[PDB]
């Protein structure tokens, strides 16, 4: 059931990208090329 | 998508890594971000790289190592042409990043 | 010095991601880049998927390893090494093995 899976960490997965997105990405800001 | 190659749109970088790899799993396809990993023609290499983690990829668009230590996380917007598929790689992908993550 | 953590120097991103690990095997130490992850405090953000990004306790504080901002950086930049994390060794790398192959 990897749809439930997906469907289950949804909020948790949008909490972060939310998170990111307020404060910044640390890989864009220290990536290499 | 896990092993879809995209083509960069970056004009800056675009030379350097003319394409870029998902190596992210599908199971997490609901985050905004991708691990890719950039691939460099052959043609502008000075020197060979260690294949065990920069295997050499052949494919319609040419011939590629794929720099796997410089592997990184990109927004999903970046993903916006994909051009090709890697799967029958797949093996070698993963023990590449493996390897630069254990040294087996 | 795989699992070395370094304060984060880069200005722009240091409040939000104050330091970060190096996961590159020392084998491919010549490299002259690295393969870093980066952390940020627990009470900054308000319960990311355990499995994808790991809790860190240690003396500078407790923080979430986040694995999908994982990134290669000039070798340049770990110009400050504070402590080190391989007692988590195992999580880190699980969380890795996760973002890649979904199990």
């Amino acid at each position: 059931r990897a749809e439930r899976w997906k469907a289950e960490n949804q909020e948790g997965m949008a909490e972060v990208a939310r998170f990111i997105e307020m404060n910044g990405s640390f890989a864009d800001e220290n990536r290499d090329w | 998508s896990q092993f879809t190659l995209y083509k960069n749109k970056d004009k800056s970088s675009a030379k350097t890594y003319p394409y870029f790899v998902d190596v992210q799993s599908d199971l997490l396809d609901n985050l905004n971000t991708r691990l890719v990993i950039p691939l460099t023609p052959i043609e502008l290499l000075d020197k060979k790289a260690p294949s065990h983690l920069c295997p050499t990829i052949h494919i319609d668009e040419g011939d590629f190592i794929m720099l796997t230590q410089q592997m990184t996380s990109v927004p999903v917007k970046i993903l916006s042409e994909p051009v090709n598929e890697l799967s029958t790689f797949r093996n070698e992908i993963i023990a590449a990043i493996d390897f630069l993550i254990t040294g087996i």
